[PDB]
RNA sequence: GCCCUGAAAAUGGAUGGCGCUCAAGCGUGUUACCUAUACUCUACCGUCAGGGUUGAUAUGAUGCCCUGACGAGUAGGCAGG
RNA sequence: AAGCUCGUAUCAGUUUUAUGAGGUAAAGCGAAAACUUUAAAUAUGUAAGAAGUCCUUGUUUGAACGUGGACAUUUGAAUGAAGAGCUUUUAGUGGGCCAUUUUUGGUAAGCAGAACUGGCGAUGCGGGAUGAACCGAACGUAGAGUUAAGGUGCCGGAAUACACGCUCAUCAGACACCACAAAAGGUGUUAG
RNA sequence: GGAAUACUGCCAGCUGGGACUGAGGACUGCGACGUAAGUCAAGGAUGCUGGCAUAAUGGUUAUAUGCCGCCCGUCUUGAAACACGGACCAAGGAGUCUAACGUCUAUGCGAGUGUUUGGGUGUAAAACCCAUACGCGUAAUGAAAGUGAACGUAGGUUGGGGCCUCGCAAGAGGUGCACAAUCGACCGAUCCUGAUGUCUUCGGAUGGAUUUGAGUAAGAGCAUAGCUGUUGGGACCCGAAAG
């Protein structure tokens, strides 16, 4: 999505890099648990 | 757009059919302006106070202007003086005619209307509000 | 060059993502990421708005409204001096009349017969 | 109008009428448009009454502004009612009707024949 | 009441137009045409006969 | 280009039938002719629209007159009976 | 349906003119297809004046955020038309097939997905011997006339018409196709 | 060298045969021919003659002949069929009543409106008369305590139907009802501003920045009836497996 030119739908594309950065972030944190057990 | 008055009132007959003639032979756009209010439903027709033909009345040069309703004139308790001017209507509830006349007027009807002024010359035609009841 | 939002732009390219490709429409949003447009699309028989952001290395500036421009310009300038002169005016656009006639004359130009052979 | 025509060619079958056709056409299939209501020609103070701000006075007038196609066409093209043409009176000439008058058919454009097919659709 | 055909009925033709009376009058659908006499040119009968 | 083989079962059988062979077959050309609720013109019904008329001495004004165009119809809708 | 605000100088399943893009490639000429200028429609896209047009200064010369002042109708392309608009409102509706065109992927062969446009349903009538989808086709009651699609041996209204070629089949063909058996064989015939 | 014919086209060229129709119902118009009186193929058919007068024409009906015509209703709408109902006749037979809200229209009165719980009277379930209350409406906004709608000609602005003025109009000016767009005003709530002063915590000043309300900004409702909508009652009619 950060690629093409336009997507149909503040640009969308920032939000999916957000998201994907939230994502990753719950990753993290459900990571971090099971590293501190 | 309706063509025709959908109650049976003779009189409203008769005065339909005086306002055709008129409108039909006059060219003077006070008569079709009349008749097409002739024919609104009651709802449309809302009433027009003494109030509002006092604040009329107020206006530049409206001073022997005679005024016109359609529909009724009610009356106002919340004025305190009204005017000595000719108002023609099709209804004068007894209030707002016993005020008219006490400042001195003349509640004439549209028929003795339609002999004072054909073509509608010097008049007035007042339309009530409306959109009050939602 | 720069941007402001509602002028009427047109759009390019530099492939098959989302084929609208050569449509002239408004912007509504002057953003750094991005520029978005509006649409008018046709579903049936019903325009409506397609609301779509575009990253600007692909979008030029339209000039529809330049025609209207230089038209204006010398509309009002001819009548203006045929009010100064008066003649007539004929001040509107007129679509391609017929030729009349003309003689073509042959002193140099002498026919040539050809046929599919193809000679 | 000849991007018009080349749309719709398969649909009609057009022609360059003469002088001679549109004068027959007009006295006999002429009708004048009058508040919407198709008002036969059968007159000359009709085509006046409606035509004088043009200058078209006559019905020769309106034949004359329609064959030398002048500044006030368009007036006179709409004041006219579409002809309502009978079918033709000899058939129309060919087995099959819908091909390009080319290939031996009926529709499209036909420059000069139109006279004589006209003049039997009267 | 009745629309009446010109192109028939002369009193509806003449009418309309009332030139159609000279017309008929000098006979002007069969009027002549002098006689023109110019021979034409050696290049167009070329390019026309030969091939 | 026509023509013949170029496969297909099982009650009797279908270029629709009869029949056709310098065709009543195939390609093509010029004419003439036949026929739809289609197209033109006319008369009548109805609806819609645009004009006119509440004047005696005679009417029905929700009427009377003049003009033009249109008419399939289920669920539904409106109107007159 | 009603209300109200116009009889719109307004709109339109349309063309043009402008400028758009996809430029396939016919350019052609480059430095020797070698570019890149470019082109027709191929098919869409927005725009073509009344609030427009400007003339005169307050503002972070620019762009205008403020004025005031001129150009009503040659007032700004072709064509058509009056049914255009906006508020309250109210009944049925929701299932689904065929074809065409644009396009993506397919394999024994069909085909599957899209998008658009017809048709069908609510719809008779002429024709195709018969018929959901094929060819014509604007359904009040009648008269006359002329034709569409299809036809003209007889059934059956209408030339056993006219003209040029071709073919003989021990079950021709009249086919409907711009499909399948279809690649071939043949000492049938015709023209190249 | 000089022709004619063919083909194509034009005539407001002449001339003949056939078919269908004859709507309208004093005059008015456009014309044309004639000096004019007049006449006419010009805003729709008349003149002359015949036969019969009643089953001759027309209507009804049985049949014959030519051509056409798949059996009705329902449910699936595609083998658009299948399937389901149909022996035949008569009578019966299915959107009704009521309560509550709501809409559109009609009528009465109108800042009002509503007589019929009840009383009076009566020719007696009718009609006629009537007091006191009560509902809705004429005031909103707050969670609540509570407070509660004029700076102005009830306001400027932009349109705006009608009317006035000018001139013949076009056009121009004047005023502009309804309603709409916009900026203001007022009341209630929210945030601050915090007094005159106070039994010291009560009192609540000025202004602003917000928002918001079917808010006000010279009222429009109340009642009855008809047509309709929704919900609830057996609720368009018949039909189910039960507790």
């Amino acid at each position: 999505l950060d690629d093409q030119w336009l997507v149909e739908v503040i640009d969308p594309r920032t939000l999916n890099r957000a998201e994907r950065k939230r994502l990753v972030k719950k990753n993290e944190k459900q990571q971090r648990r099971n590293m501190k057990n | 757009h309706r063509t025709a008055p959908k109650s049976d009132n003779v009189y409203l007959k008769l005065l339909v059919k005086l306002y055709t003639f008129l409108a039909r032979r006059t060219d003077a756009p006070f008569n079709k302006v009349v008749l097409k209010a002739l024919f609104l439903s009651k709802i449309n027709r809302p009433p027009v106070s003494v109030s509002r033909i006092a604040r009329a009345l107020k206006q530049e040069g409206a001073a022997n202007k005679t005024v016109v309703v359609v529909g009724t004139v009610t009356d106002d308790a919340r004025i305190f003086e009204f005017p000595k001017t000719t108002v023609a209507a099709l209804r004068f509830t007894a209030g707002a005619r016993a005020k008219i006349v006490k400042a001195g007027g003349e509640c004439i009807t549209l028929d003795q209307l339609a002999v004072r002024a054909p073509k509608g010359q010097n008049t007035l035609i007042l339309r009530g509000p409306r959109n009050s009841r939602e | 060059k720069v941007y402001k939002v509602g002028d009427i732009v047109d759009i390019k390219a530099n492939m098959p993502h989302k084929f609208y490709q050569g449509k002239t429409g408004v912007v509504y949003n002057v953003t750094k990421s991005s520029v978005g447009v509006i649409i008018n699309k046709m579903v049936g028989n019903r325009y409506l708005e397609k609301r779509l952001n575009l990253r600007v290395e692909h979008i030029k500036h339209s000039k529809c409204r330049q025609e209207f421009l230089e038209r204006v310009k010398a509309n009002a300038a001819k009548r203006a001096e045929a009010k100064a002169q008066g003649v007539a005016v004929q001040l509107k656009r007129q679509p391609a009349q017929p030729r009349e006639s003309r003689i073509v004359s042959t002193e140099g130009n002498v026919p040539q017969t050809l046929a599919p052979v193809p000679y | 109008t000849l991007e018009l025509l080349k749309l719709i060619e398969p649909y009609v079958a057009y022609g360059y009428p003469s002088y001679s056709t549109i004068r027959q056409l007009v006295y006999k299939r002429g009708f004048g448009k009058i508040n919407k209501q198709r008002v036969p020609l059968s007159d000359n103070a009709i085509i006046e009454a409606n035509l004088g701000k043009y200058g078209i006075l006559s019905i020769d007038d309106l034949i004359h502004e329609i064959i030398t196609v002048g500044p006030h066409f368009k007036q006179a093209n709409n004041f006219l009612w579409p002809f309502k043409l009978s079918n033709p009176s000899g058939g129309w000439g060919v087995p099959r009707k819908f091909k390009h008058f080319i290939q031996g058919g009926s529709f499209g454009n036909r420059e000069e024949f139109i006279n004589k097919l006209v003049k039997s659709m009267n | 009441v009745l629309k009446k055909n010109p192109l028939k009925n002369k009193q509806v033709l003449l009418r309309l137009n009332p030139y159609a009376k000279v017309f008929a009058a000098e006979k002007l659908g069969s009027k002549k045409a002098e006689k023109t006499g110019t021979k034409p040119a050696a290049v167009f009968t070329e390019t026309l006969k030969h091939d």
